[PDB]
């Protein structure tokens, strides 16, 4: 492999932007205020500071909101008291009660290969970069940032044998038992699929097998933004009304073009669609990085 | 050997330096404006010198002296190893050396948080780094912010802490 | 009968700088000329300028720009310190502007570009050369500008300001003559602005025999623009010589200016309300009395430097790591006063940045505004 040796050379520090923002929440902070802060500041994830332990215990992402929302929603007629009045540490001790997963972090001096491996190894999307000397969190590294950096090198350096090869011939990503929703499907049900299947996005399908829209974990953040989280009975299509044409890829298309299509549109995954505009599979940013490492 | 300066602060027509280092032979000092000098190198150790100022043998009283058993008052110089290396000599010199409120600079009033990606921020002025900024306590929770530089990149950290 | 240091024969005195005498030095064999700054160790310790020289040597050694005098070697003797630097035949730029008239738009620009290039190199190296005048700009045989005398120059530390009111009154910025706290580069821009005027006019923009009216004239930022002056350069001078440092030009703003860019050679240049701390409206001594009664209440060791500047330390209950932060009381207005919180970088642990926020949050919760 040629791309694997490139990742092992470049350090995490080279991916950190010239000047950035970093939101850190205290574990004692009210969880509802924590999600509203993710929205207001415009960040998808934040490291969690335990004032008593004096260390970064974890990360607060949309998955936490998806989990609280599904685990504690009763109806639109009654408020989610548990979300309204709960600290971050209180819910973290409930969620990670049986399965206790510690903080997954990378050093800026550590190679990008190690960072890409650490993401798949722990099955996560957000990896915080922490300096060993200071102990401070510097930047939260994602698949999209690595893919944007890798695509800059792929276009300059000569294209390998699989770049000109088809997506079907190489077999990259999940193609069997695809987790999907319908137009009539409510948000609570959709949130439930996100919980058990542990996937980033659910393709919204019409009366027929053809895919009309895509409901991502990011679209859940809108409920916190619009202060509309208390009504999860609403359909997926109704929730997506707040905002574009749907992006899809075919099984006969080349891997180099598929990589280019994702980074140009700035999306986490593309839908593997057949001739009759119906869902056949899926290809995530995590999958492309897996084959390349 | 290390070069040593012998300067004569005081008048005269003819000034000579005589020392243990040159077997007490009279060495003429050059005059610029009014002062007389000689830069000659000496081995690291003890050296005794004297001056011959216009037919008179004298010692510089500002410089350290040593009186002989025979009653010979000569100037002394202890050329140390530290006297040859610049940063060693400046280190030993530092060791040898033993209201109204300031008006707020307008630079500190300039922020990178108030003045596209929400995570991406403008490069801050070196002077506003490590300074603590805060937000008015709303909903009983305090928000703190500061910009710190790691290597050649800047990191503005926001802390949501309840009070 | 030759006075020799290194391998050069010391000659005539070129002048007397900030802390020392400067002499010519012709090589024993090659005849190569150098400028030797002679600093008497006993004299440079009489003034507590020992640290100032240590820094100046450190900086000038690392530097290598075509319009900044190169420091070749430093020779130490038991009595004095000899600073061997490059020699330039052309002498002072000030003297050029005196003996000959004012420079033409073309030559004025040429030399201004070269000076600003060097002024930029200094700032890019966190070194601010205060005392930037045509007396300190030297010229070579081929009319090239060369920045000299870094005696009054100081470092640009992260988070810290400068106070010293150093340099000639005519070239000094309004904040310098007012003795107010400055960042650093903005005062060199003002100095570079007056140098520019001096080149184009042959005279000073701010000058009077009466010192009080001169200081008023500087703080009023008013200067005469002669009819022969190009309105484009007048706009540059107006932006450069701004009384307000926030309204003043940056090396970037100058690089972008139309008059500067003209015939500029390639070799010269490369390439939701937030508040700072708390605002207690009490008496300046009464605020300092409240913070000391609050620092000790939170069990923290401190050392008072100024009646308004304090350095505090606190031991971590878990990692046992000691973290430091500085407090400074500024005057916003005649009615309101503000307290500033600044982090102090130390020398595996917890997190330096978050630990600093924890400290401040404690003292803010028990303070005014
Ligand atoms: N570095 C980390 N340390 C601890 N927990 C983490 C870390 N990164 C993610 N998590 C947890 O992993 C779970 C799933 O997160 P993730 O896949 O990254 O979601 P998202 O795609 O919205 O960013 C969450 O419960 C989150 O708290
Ligand atoms: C008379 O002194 C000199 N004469 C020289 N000639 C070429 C005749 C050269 C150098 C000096 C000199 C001057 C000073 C000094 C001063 O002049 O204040 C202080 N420390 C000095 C050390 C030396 Cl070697
Ligand atoms: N809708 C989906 N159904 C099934 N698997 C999916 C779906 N979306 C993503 N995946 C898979 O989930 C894994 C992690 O991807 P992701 O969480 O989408 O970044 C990859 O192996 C994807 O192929
Ligand atoms: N295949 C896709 N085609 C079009 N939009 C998509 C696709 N996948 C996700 N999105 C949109 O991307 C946004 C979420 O972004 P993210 O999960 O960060 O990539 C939502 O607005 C989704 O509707
Ligand atoms: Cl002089
Ligand atoms: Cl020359
Ligand atoms: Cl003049």
């Amino acid at each position: 492999s040629v791309y694997t040796t490139f990742m092992k050379s470049h350090r995490c520090y080279d991916l950190i932007p010239t000047s950035s923002k970093l939101v850190v929440f205290d574990t004692s902070l009210q969880v509802k205020k924590a999600f509203f802060a993710l929205v207001t500041n415009g960040v998808r994830a934040a490291p969690l500071w335990d004032s008593k332990k004096q260390s970064f215990v974890g990360m607060l992402t949309i998955t936490d909101f998806i989990n609280i929302l599904h685990r504690y929603y009763k109806s639109a007629l009654v408020q989610i008291y548990e979300l309204e009045e709960h600290k971050i540490e209180t819910w973290r001790e409930v969620y990670l009660q049986d399965s206790f997963k510690p903080l997954v972090c990378i050093s800026p001096n550590a190679s990008l290969f190690d960072a890409v491996s650490s993401l798949i190894r722990n099955k996560i999307h957000r990896l915080p970069v922490i300096d060993p000397e200071s102990g401070n969190t510097l930047y939260i590294l994602t698949h999209k940032r690595i893919l944007k950096f890798l695509k800059l090198f792929i276009t300059e350096f000569p294209k390998p044998e699989f770049m000109s090869k088809s997506l079907e011939e190489l077999q990259i990503g999940t193609y069997a038992n695809i987790a999907m929703v319908r137009t009539t499907t409510p948000v609570y049900v959709a949130l439930g699929i996100f919980v058990q299947h542990r996937v980033s996005a659910l393709p919204v399908v019409d009366e027929k097998g053809r895919v009309v829209d895509i409901y991502s974990k990011f679209d859940v953040i809108n409920l916190a933004a619009e202060k509309t989280y208390n009504n999860l009975d609403v359909s997926v299509t109704k929730a997506l009304q707040h905002r574009e044409g749907v992006l899809k890829c075919y099984l006969h298309e080349t891997l180099e073009a598929i990589i280019n299509r994702l980074v140009e549109a700035e999306v986490h995954r593309l839908v593997v669609v057949d001739e009759h505009d119906v869902v056949k599979g899926i290809v995530s940013l995590s999958d492309i990085l897996q084959a390349l490492v | 050997a290390r070069p040593t300066v012998f300067r004569w602060t005081g008048g005269g027509k003819e000034v000579y330096l005589s020392g243990s280092f040159n077997n007490w032979s009279k060495l003429p000092l050059t005059r610029d404006h009014n002062n007389f000098v000689a830069i000659l190198d000496l081995p690291e150790g003890e050296h005794q010198y004297k001056f011959f100022v216009d037919g008179q043998w004298t010692h510089d009283p500002s410089e350290p002296i040593v009186t002989s058993q025979l009653g010979t008052v000569n100037n002394i110089i202890q050329v140390k190893k530290t006297d040859f290396e610049v940063f060693d000599a400046l280190m030993v010199d530092s060791q040898k050396c033993s209201k109204a409120p300031p008006i707020l600079p307008p630079h500190l009033l300039q922020v990178i948080l108030n003045k596209c990606d929400p995570a991406l921020l403008p490069e801050p002025n070196h002077v506003m780094l490590n300074h603590l900024y805060a937000l008015s306590i709303k909903d009983g929770v305090m928000v703190l912010s500061a910009t710190h530089r790691y290597k050649k990149k800047y990191v503005t950290t926001l802390l949501y802490k309840p009070i | 009968g030759r006075v020799k240091i290194g391998h050069y024969i010391l000659g005539d005195t070129l002048g007397v700088g900030t802390f020392g005498k400067v002499k010519v030095g012709k090589h024993e064999l090659t005849g190569h000329k150098v400028a030797v700054k002679i600093l008497n160790r006993q004299k440079i310790r009489s003034l507590d300028v020992v640290g100032k020289i240590r820094r100046e040597i450190q900086n000038l050694k690392l530097f290598r720009h075509p319009h900044i005098i190169k420091l070749y070697q430093v020779i130490s003797t038991p009595s004095d310190i000899f600073m061997v630097m490059e020699y330039v035949s052309g002498g002072e730029l000030f003297d050029y502007i005196c003996k000959n008239g004012r420079l033409d738009e073309k030559e004025s620009r040429r030399l201004f570009q070269q000076i600003l290039s060097g002024v930029d190199y200094c700032h890019r190296h966190m070194v601010v050369h205060r005392d930037l005048k045509p007396e300190n700009v030297l010229l070579d045989a081929h009319m090239n500008a060369k920045i000299a005398d870094f005696g009054l120059s100081n470092m640009m530390s992260d988070g810290e300001f400068l106070r010293t009111s150093c340099g000639s009154p005519n070239y000094a910025a309004p904040e310098v003559i007012s003795g107010r706290l400055y960042a650093g580069p903005e005062v060199d821009i003002w100095s570079s602005g007056v140098i520019l005027y001096a080149l184009l006019c042959g005279t000073l923009p701010f000058d009077d025999d009466h010192v009080p009216t001169l200081f008023k004239k500087i703080c009023d930022g008013i200067f005469y623009t002669p009819q022969y002056l190009n309105p484009s350069v007048i706009s540059l001078l107006k932006h450069m010589l701004q009384v307000d440092p926030m309204k003043r030009a940056t090396i970037k703003d100058i690089r972008e200016h139309e008059w500067f860019k003209q015939d500029l050679p390639k070799y010269l240049f490369p390439e939701a309300k937030w508040h700072l701390g708390i605002r207690s409206q009490s008496r300046p001594n009464d605020i300092m009395a409240e913070v000391c009664r609050a620092i000790k209440q939170l069990d923290y060791e401190w050392k008072v430097v100024n009646p308004y500047y304090l350095r505090v330390r606190r031991k971590n209950p878990v990692t046992s790591t000691f973290s430091k932060m500085s407090l400074q009381l500024y005057q916003v207005d005649s009615r309101t006063y503000l307290l500033d919180f600044r982090s102090i970088d130390d020398e595996r642990p917890g997190s330096h940045t978050i630990e600093f926020f924890e400290m401040c949050a404690n003292l803010i919760k028990i303070l005014a505004q």
